[PDB]
């Protein structure tokens, strides 16, 4: 609630991911801006190692919930800003239905004026011509609701939600998300009553960009209380 | 959880130079703001030099007078502190400190409570 003040106005973002899926190494670097007042994120991510061995949509969730818009009557339920600048750790298992599993570990914290997300991603059990490794996913991302609950004993929060990726053949590839977040610092944080975040994203491409990349526009709002 | 290799102390005559090392082994997604403090015999820990994770900000205390330089290491969270033009007043044990918590500014860098993980130090004698 004191860290709320760091997200007035527009904040530069740096994202950095080191990944390994079924042995294929790759790095992603992203940069952009976030405006929590309007719950709006604009970012451009670039695969620095070459061609991205997975579809870009499967990395959206891994690639900064502190930029969500919490209505005034919900401010005391915003865990993510309360942890700043000191930051938080974010851990996920992402289980793709009848395909592999991603495991991710990340620090989200300020480094000066910039909010940084450093991620380590680990992927196993992907069938070499599934929807993921066989690049069979549409270049888009559907709207979702992320349900948050408190994790009082780790002084953090948890979330469970389902991501529905559109497959180029009309079917839908689903990805179960299990997530927990813990303060990095010792200072106090807001622990919340169960709410959800409602998200909407637009994916696009930079025509002047030759590297494999993703431009992303996100709008996130908190809801579900009183 | 996170561990601290520190190396490269020793002894010199007035004017000489030594290079301290420090590396942080831990989760490879973690970044640390890294510093060296030094403690004289019965005096307190004071700040010497400090540098952000990316080498983008580098800070020195008044006792340094542009004689000491931090340089970024080969690897992720590893750095060297080069001590030039050493004088007997610089004799002390030199502790590597790491800050994992995020930060908005570096005004606090000279306080030991700004950090999170400390070394055992190394001796530096002239």
């Amino acid at each position: 609630s004191k860290g709320e003040e760091l997200f007035t106005g527009v904040v530069p973002i740096l994202v950095e991911l080191d990944g390994d899926v079924n042995g294929h190494k790759f790095s992603v670097r992203g940069e952009g801006e976030g405006d929590a007042t309007n719950g709006k994120l604009t970012l451009k991510f670039i695969c620095t190692t070459g061609k991205l061995p997975v579809p870009w949509p499967t990395l959206v969730t891994t690639l900064v919930q502190c930029f969500s818009r919490y209505p005034d009557h919900m401010k005391r339920h915003d865990f993510f800003k309360s942890a700043m600048p000191e930051g938080y750790v974010q851990e996920r298992t992402i289980s793709f239905k009848d395909d592999g599993t991603y495991k991710t570990r990340a620090e989200v914290k300020f480094e000066g004026d910039t909010l940084v997300n450093r991620i380590e991603l680990k992927g196993i059990d992907f069938k070499e011509d599934g929807n993921i490794l066989g690049h069979k996913l549409e270049y888009n991302f559907n709207s979702h609701n992320v349900y948050i609950t408190a994790d009082k004993q780790k002084n953090g929060i948890k979330a469970n939600f389902k991501i529905r990726h559109n497959v180029e053949d009309g079917s839908v590839q689903l990805a179960d998300h299990y997530q927990q977040n813990t303060p990095i610092g010792d200072g106090p944080v807001l622990l919340p009553d169960n709410h959800y975040l409602s998200t909407q994203s637009v994916l696009s491409k930079d025509p002047n960009e030759k590297r494999d990349h993703m431009v992303l526009l996100e709008f996130v709002t908190a809801a579900g209380i009183t | 959880q996170v561990q601290l290799q520190e190396s490269g102390g020793g002894s010199v005559q007035a004017g000489g130079s030594l290079r301290l090392s420090c590396a942080a082994s831990g989760p490879t997604y973690s970044s640390y703001f890294m510093a060296w403090f030094r403690q004289a015999p019965g005096m307190e820990r004071e700040g010497v030099a400090a540098s952000s994770y990316d080498g983008s900000t580098t800070l020195y205390a008044d006792s340094v007078k542009g004689r000491f330089t931090i340089s970024q290491g080969n690897a992720k969270n590893t750095k060297f502190l080069l001590l030039n033009n050493l004088e007997p007043e610089d004799t002390a044990i030199y502790y590597c400190a790491l800050r994992r918590r995020g930060w908005s500014n570096t005004s606090g860098w000279k306080q030991p409570g700004w950090y999170d993980y400390w070394g055992q130090g190394t001796q530096v004698t002239v």
